């Protein structure tokens, strides 16, 4: 689940990112970051993968 | 005439040819002669409307202007465009300065100054060479313009075209009996300028002419000036000419690789390691009478290890980019000295990487060498000092502690640079005196930013005594601003700008902590500005006695106790209580 | 207007007041287009309304917007409301008392020295005039807050 | 007065300088004589056009 | 290793970023470049994850590959799939042939090869002319690549 | 039409949408080219298709339509 189930958690978020329900995409993304082995390195990665409205939902759900 | 002069200007500047037909003709000849002579306020420049049409390349319009009244083709006018603001030369030069051949070919047959000079003695050949426009360059030498019109910095127009990658324009001057050996004021040659950008094609043209190859006025052979750059093709090209002696040919590739990863635009360690490895294998290729690097112990600021000795020794330090970047930088610190600007640039970039990679302890430590290296060359560090305070507030947000000797060494050299910045204004007279006026003023701002974050961050007592000495150093200097303020008056004023970085989160101007540390070292509490307002006058004019009253409460007791006059007046004859404009602020002033 | 004033979008706030929409449109809860701006320190939003005649008026509970500005420890807009229209010296003194009241007893704003200094500003203006002096109302001591009788003098403060 | 005639000799052939000489040169034929210098403006407009179009502007 | 290279090529050909980001997660630059140096033929034609990312048109993938990843535009790939499939393709050339102006200008600002010659010595300028994108040609001319690069048949853009 | 062609039709619609959104226009249009060839109403679909694809992409489809 560190890398195997972790990949689909973004893929659930990525499809919901392409869907339009970004709040559900953040939920699958914030679970991936919670289970990621090194999610602190993804701070620069995840700060530009989303539209600017979606940044607020992601940052408020990580802690 | 104001409206008609611009209307004649609008008859050539916008390319409208029918208005010029109805303006130069259909009227008298004496009035329009003044109108088409020059322009006054149109475009912020003082050129003939034909000249500003030559800037836009209106070939048909400028032909119609001459048909009615022959304007002087040698008449000059201001052209503010690329390459600083220029009081430009004749229209033929201006068309060459605009890179427009459509007006150049007309005025030469019409009769124009082929070798007309500019403020920086720029001939139209150089103006075309500045734009790198080949057909105009071909035309001026067909008009037999001088091939060696050297600049005020002794820059020949051949060297001017060598700044860019004009491999065809540069070689055409060579075809016109011009050897590439015209040294600049710093001895710069077209060989070195093409080597700066790694122009193998341009250098090969200079190799084709077979004139000469020699070091510049900085003592840098063309392979060495390319070595600090990131293009090994010039060094490889000079290897064909056998100008690369084995001592120089190995330090070339050692410098060539390291720059390819010690730059913001160029960050690749694979060719950086390989160029170091290939050169060090070439360094170990001698066998008998072996030659090695002159060993440099690690700088107290930059790094903690010396350079590698074996070719495979640096292979193990490839994984950690901090070690090999330093290893590739020690080999250029020994061969380029401590005063070279180009070797000082990788010092900042590594710390910028550490700031990007959250290595704030490594960033501040290794950036101390950047200030030290720039102090060796005796140059301004106003950008480097600002970047210290920006990261000093940045590491506070990450809550990484600073080193008190580290924050003192930057402060000690800052007032040394400020003294140099103060001397810089006295050094120059008329070149950039306004820039020098902002040079010393911004350096005090960085010191104010450096001091303010220093008060917020941890500092040892013995360093704080030396930290207060730099504050004590400037208070004896008493730097007077353009508005008459001093260092004491700079922190008191709430209108002092703060840098857009995290320095806003740590600067609380009017800073009571900065002002308290200024009075105990002998601040002029009774100093007067351009308007005569004292230190008590500036603080009492603050219109926010509620948001930051803690700053105001700590500064009213402090400043009044330093010897301020309660009945002091400015040049406008206003008492401190009268100019309060705030009941709460005046209450504290009246109490003390 | 109150929705945009609730957030930090001052561009919509300054644009909507120029659309012939009054800034005095008050909800029955108590928000009067400035109460909803007194939570996040919207210094730029209130700057527009002070220029646009914000027409200071209490909420449903009777708290003034100056008090509501002090309720969020937003001293940037406390100065805006204090010097806007009438000075109202009666609430000018107690605004600093209320603003510093939370600075000792709020999780978001814990500045113990600012609690003293804001009361000091209140006590400074309370007795600066000399004659026709003003004194705090003498409430009975509350056993929860020890047995104090407020700070009616700067010496005990 | 002559201000309108000068303006007509200033914007009558606006499309002529923009490429559409069909609607500019024809209007400039009447605008040349309207101005205070008919022979000068027509010759200049002919000079403003091509040498092959110089006869085209005058004969319009 | 090779399977990871196939995975990252499949991710870049589609356009996902987090999939190959996690495939490269906690890896040294050696195998990262090995996966990014996957120049092996897919579909019988040479292609690379950076090349196919430029061929795709997602500016995000290539902007992450140039800034936060270490891959160079010097690469071998296709230039025209229907009837040509000629090797020696720069990523800027692939973007110009595909027609994505944002990817083209981003690679130009990155510092990609603008005067590259393949085995048929063809330039990105004539690819941009072939695609009919005036904006790409305008950016290339404003950045001053060249004007007179011809083919083996001396075929000008 | 219907049956396994219908599920093949919508698969080519969905995969053709993705590659076009991804950027693989050559494979995306070719995947959509099979969809129009098996479409129940290829002429009526082309009414909507005049506004779905960009005019360069629709012209790119137009070369592959016959």
């Amino acid at each position: 689940a560190v890398q195997k189930f972790f990949l689909e958690e973004i893929q659930l978020g990525e499809e919901l990112l392409a869907q339009g329900e970004y709040e559900k995409g953040v939920d699958h993304l914030t679970n991936a970051i919670a289970v990621c082995g090194q999610p602190q390195q993804l701070l620069q990665v995840l700060q530009q993968t989303l539209p600017p409205p979606v940044f607020q939902m992601l940052l408020t759900k990580l802690p | 005439m104001e409206g008609l002069a611009g209307y004649v200007y609008k008859a050539a500047s916008e390319g409208k040819v029918l208005t010029l037909a109805a303006l130069l003709l259909n009227r008298s000849e004496s009035d329009i002669r003044y109108l088409l002579g020059y322009v006054s306020q149109q475009g912020g420049q003082r050129s003939t409307p034909l000249i500003i049409a030559a800037r836009n390349g209106h070939a048909k319009v400028v032909r119609l202007l001459l048909e009615h009244y022959r304007v002087q083709t040698q008449q000059t006018g201001t052209v503010r465009f690329d390459g600083y603001v220029i009081d430009g030369a004749t229209a033929l030069w201006c068309a060459a300065g605009a890179g427009h051949f459509e007006v150049v070919k007309l005025l030469v047959s019409h009769g124009a100054n082929v070798n007309h000079t500019t403020v920086t003695n720029s001939t139209p050949l150089r103006a075309a060479c500045f734009d790198g426009r080949l057909d105009i360059v071909k035309y001026l030498v067909e008009n037999n313009a001088n091939i060696s019109i050297a600049n005020k910095y002794d820059n020949t127009c051949l060297m001017i075209a060598a700044y860019k990658g004009h491999t065809d324009v540069v070689r055409y001057l060579l075809e016109q009996r011009a050897d590439p050996n015209a040294k600049a004021h710093c001895g710069a040659t077209a060989l070195h300028f093409a080597a700066e950008a790694g122009h193998i094609d341009i250098v090969k043209e200079l190799i084709k002419w077979r004139a000469a190859i020699v070091v510049n006025g900085h003592g840098m052979t063309p392979l060495k000036v390319a070595a600090e750059s990131c293009k090994a093709d010039v060094v490889e090209l000079l290897l064909s000419h056998a100008d690369c002696d084995r001592r120089s040919r190995i330090e070339a590739l050692e410098l060539l690789g390291a720059s390819f990863a010690n730059d913001r635009e160029n960050y690749d360690i694979i060719k950086t390691y390989h160029y170091l490895y290939l050169a060090m294998l070439e360094r170990f290729q001698d066998g008998d009478n072996i030659l090695e690097k002159e060993v440099l112990p690690p700088i107290h600021a930059y790094g903690n290890r010396t350079e590698c000795r074996n070719p495979q020794e640096l292979e193990s330090i490839r994984q950690d980019r901090d070690a090999l970047h330093m290893e590739g930088l020690i080999v250029r610190e020994r061969i380029l000295g401590a005063d070279n600007i180009d070797v000082s640039h990788p010092i900042i970039y590594r710390g910028a990487v550490y700031a990007d990679n959250m290595e704030f302890e490594q960033c501040i430590k290794l950036w101390l060498h950047a200030l030290h290296l720039r102090q060796k060359g005796n140059r301004n560090t106003h950008k480097d000092l600002l970047r210290f305070a920006q990261v000093f507030s940045q590491m506070i947000h990450l809550n990484e502690t600073v080193k008190a000797p580290d924050i003192e060494c930057v402060l000690r050299c800052s007032v040394l640079e400020i003294e140099q910045s103060m001397n810089r204004v006295k050094n120059i007279s008329d070149a950039d005196v306004h820039n020098a006026m902002d040079n010393y003023e911004c350096n005090l701002y960085t010191f104010l930013y450096l001091v303010c974050i220093s008060t917020k961050t941890q500092c040892s007592e013995e360093d704080q005594c030396k930290i207060n000495k730099q504050i004590y150093n400037l208070i004896h200097l008493d730097p007077r601003t353009r508005e008459g303020f001093t260092l004491l008056h700079l922190a008191v004023n709430s209108n002092t700008p703060v840098d857009d970085f995290h320095t806003n989160d740590v600067c609380s101007f009017p800073n009571a902590l900065v002002t308290k540390l200024l009075l105990d070292c002998g601040a002029e509490v009774n100093a007067v500005d351009n308007e005569g307002n004292s230190a008590l006058h500036i603080i009492v004019q603050y219109n926010r006695p509620i948001s930051d009253f803690l700053t105001l409460h700590s500064i009213i007791i402090s400043l009044v106790e330093a010897g301020a006059h309660t009945d002091m007046t400015n040049k406008q004859n206003k008492t401190p209580l009268d100019k309060s404009t705030t009941g709460v602020s005046e209450i504290l002033l009246k109490t003390q």
